[PDB]
RNA sequence: UCUUGGUGGUAGUAGCAAAUAUUCAAAUGAGAACUUUGAAGACUGAAGUGGGGAAAGGUUCCACGUCAACAGCAGUUGGA
RNA sequence: GAUAACCGCAGCAGGUCUCCAAGGUGAACAGCCUCUAGUUGAUAGAAUAAUGUAGAUAAGGGAAGUCGGCAAAAUAGAUCC
RNA sequence: UGUACAACGGGGUAUUGUAAGCAGUAGAGUAGCCUUGUUGUUACGAUCUGCUGAGAUUAAGCCUUUGUUGUCUGAUUUGU
């Protein structure tokens, strides 16, 4: 916890997010969700 | 265990000579066939048959293989044993890929 | 920076220190702008002052009219073509290094800006906003 | 929180991700990575491009 | 764990880019719950 | 043993270099007891010795 | 800053890093990173790390035996 | 006849006269790769801190560095203008 | 002797940019065959098209794993 009570309105800002990116980080990754990835890519020769 | 056995593993040399020095690459892929052989037989003595040489050093110095199928026979050491009665004999497999097998028990019939 | 600019700006890349050879943007007559200063800089030993996109600097007019040439103008830089980050997360930049002339309080000398004009020095510079066309 | 599209390739650019590009004839070009700004730069055809939604579009794979 | 990306409204009246945007890194801290096993008692003395 | 003695003289013999002299190494003992040109000889002739063919220099591509 | 001889500390220390590069087996041996042979990999690339000579050296050539010293690691090898 | 047989205190990256001279690229006895022939000798092994030596790359600016563009980069062959 | 750990394998993620092979009524054309087509033939032919966002690589300091095969008592020292 903040060891003193801090008032500087950079504190006291309700944040609400919009969104969060979850693309790969072990790449520069270019879609959200394997849904996302589907959809953009359509279908693949991997075996179903 | 049981002592005398002959397997087959897959050797992934890629990850094992990944940032390795150039002028390097086949001779510490040949120690890396050892340190191989020394985990899976438990056998410090590792002797590796010239044609698994002509294997690593088939590209030269620096073109080592990303992975090899190597035959590894556990044996009696005879004529003066060692500090260990066991020593592990590595042969190449002449396959068409290296890729997609799992290790296998070779049985001696 | 100084006096004349309406707003605070966001701290943009730096692009451009002394002895920038930068486009004149606007049709006083001058080609070129040689960065010479920037006004708002911090005292450091050893580091070059950089201009950045919006920013006021001292230049000379290297090449263009020989009444503009040989002297000390104020400018202000409308293009960087540094790669600078805007807070809502976009790095962006142009393809050129790109000032206006202007006078001590930000009034331009031209009156028709070449090209895009940064927002960031738009917003910073009314009147560079007023001359300017298309920005960003 | 608008996705934008490469310029060069099709992808779409979530925001954070890659460079603008501001031509000096005032055209925008957005980049999703370097890859596409730096085959921009190399002055490369998308359309011969081969894994470019524009090279797919005109080759007419995946429909 | 690592880092991500968010994107969030700003809520900074007089800021310029107030009602508008912004890209923000943030840690992201895998937390478990902890499991209370002690307590430890503690006077105050001269010494500390 | 220690045959370079008679890789020299076989090299000699069949008129090559020493880089083309190819010797037996399963018949390493009754090599080592060739130390006149004419028991190279005989053991050029039941081929314990072997000339050892010339490396390839092809010139189909240069043609 | 004596002369000659001997010995320390520094100190098992500085170093033994130019000339692309070695590796597997067998043999020999008490003992093999270094010897021999096979195998593979490389290099000099014909103004050569090849084949000969001039000066100089003087037996260094070659074989057999052999490793106390010498080859600034080793040595079963060697211009020892 | 020399990165060990010569001189340099030595088996020293120095120095020391000459002959012969394959294929390709290419103007070329350049550099690069190969054939014949020769060598694979130079203490090694493990790890990959700082500081080095040698080799590099670098956004935006472009000599503002420094006594001084020192070092590096840029240019490069050929054909036509 | 484990909801173990390892080595492989599988999947995901990522990078590059469409592998080899086969086929083609694609190919600037040139050279041969004529019982001369008219989307005849044979030889050579950069490149192109389909199978093919394929193939390759992927932890070496990426993630995951109900798969396969292994591994799991060597040594030394310590007492108020
Ligand atoms: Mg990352
Ligand atoms: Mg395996
Ligand atoms: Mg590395
Ligand atoms: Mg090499
Ligand atoms: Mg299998
Ligand atoms: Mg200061
Ligand atoms: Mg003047
Ligand atoms: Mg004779
Ligand atoms: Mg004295
Ligand atoms: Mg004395
Ligand atoms: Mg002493
Ligand atoms: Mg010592
Ligand atoms: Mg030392
Ligand atoms: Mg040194
Ligand atoms: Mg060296
Ligand atoms: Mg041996
Ligand atoms: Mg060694
Ligand atoms: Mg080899
Ligand atoms: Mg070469
Ligand atoms: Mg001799
Ligand atoms: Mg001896
Ligand atoms: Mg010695
Ligand atoms: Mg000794
Ligand atoms: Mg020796
Ligand atoms: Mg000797
Ligand atoms: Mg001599
Ligand atoms: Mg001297
Ligand atoms: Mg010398
Ligand atoms: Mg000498
Ligand atoms: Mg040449
Ligand atoms: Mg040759
Ligand atoms: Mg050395
Ligand atoms: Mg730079
Ligand atoms: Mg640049
Ligand atoms: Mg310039
Ligand atoms: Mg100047
Ligand atoms: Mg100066
Ligand atoms: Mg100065
Ligand atoms: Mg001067
Ligand atoms: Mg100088
Ligand atoms: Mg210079
Ligand atoms: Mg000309
Ligand atoms: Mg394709
Ligand atoms: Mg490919
Ligand atoms: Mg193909
Ligand atoms: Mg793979
Ligand atoms: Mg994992
Ligand atoms: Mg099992």
């Amino acid at each position: 916890k903040s060891l003193y009570t801090n008032t500087s309105r950079k504190a006291l800002e309700e944040v609400s997010l919009k969104w969060i990116d979850t693309a790969s980080k072990f790449g520069k990754g270019r879609f959200q969700t394997p849904a996302e990835k589907h959809a953009f890519m359509g279908t693949l020769k991997k075996d179903l | 265990l049981k002592d005398v056995v002959t397997r087959e593993y897959t050797i992934n040399l890629h990850k094992r000579l990944h940032g390795v020095s150039f002028k390097k690459r086949a001779p510490r892929a040949v120690k890396e066939i050892k340190k191989f052989a020394k985990l899976h037989m438990g056998t410090d003595d590792v002797r590796l048959a010239p044609e698994l040489n002509q294997a690593i050093w088939k590209r030269g110095v620096k073109g080592v293989e990303y992975r090899l199928r190597l035959r590894i026979s556990r044996k009696r050491n005879e004529e003066e044993d060692a500090k260990n009665p066991l020593f592990s004999y590595v042969e190449p497999v002449l396959v068409a890929s290296a890729k997609g097998l799992q290790t296998v028990v070779v049985e001696e019939d | 920076s100084g006096n004349g600019a309406q707003g605070t700006k966001f701290r943009i890349s730096l692009g451009l220190p002394v002895g920038a050879i930068m486009n004149c943007a606007d049709n006083s007559g001058a080609r070129n702008l040689y960065i010479i200063a920037v006004k708002g800089s911090g005292s450091r030993l050893n580091r070059l002052p950089a201009a950045s996109l919006g920013d006021m600097v001292m230049a000379t007019v290297k090449k263009g009219k020989p009444e503009l040439r040989k002297k000390v103008m104020p400018a202000i830089v409308v293009r960087q073509a540094k790669s600078w980050r805007r807070r809502d997360g976009v790095f962006l930049y142009f393809e050129d290094n790109a000032g206006v002339i202007a006078n001590p309080k930000g009034e331009m000398k031209g009156s028709a800006i070449t090209g895009p004009v940064g927002k960031e020095c738009a917003d910073l510079w009314p009147r560079v906003a007023s001359n300017s066309g298309v920005v960003v | 929180m608008k996705v934008e599209i490469d310029s060069f390739s099709g992808a779409k650019i979530y925001p954070g991700r890659g460079t603008l590009f501001v031509r000096g004839d005032s055209k925008i070009f957005r980049f999703q990575n370097s890859k596409s700004a730096s085959l921009f730069k190399q002055r490369k055809n998308p359309r011969r491009i081969a894994w470019t939604v524009l090279f797919r579009k005109h080759h007419k794979k995946g429909i | 764990a690592g880092m991500t990306t968010i994107v969030r409204d700003l809520d900074r009246p007089g800021s310029k880019f107030h009602k508008r945007e912004v890209v923000e890194a943030v840690t992201v801290v895998d937390t478990p719950p902890v499991v209370v096993v002690g307590v430890v008692g503690y006077v105050e003395t001269p010494r500390g | 043993a220690n045959l370079r003695t008679q890789k020299r003289l076989a090299a000699s013999v069949v008129g090559v270099g020493k880089r083309k002299v190819w010797l037996d190494p399963n018949e390493t003992s009754e090599i080592a007891q060739a130390n006149s040109r004419n028991a190279i000889r005989k053991l050029v002739k039941n081929g314990t010795i072997v000339k050892k063919a010339v490396t390839v220099h092809s010139k189909s591509r240069t043609r």
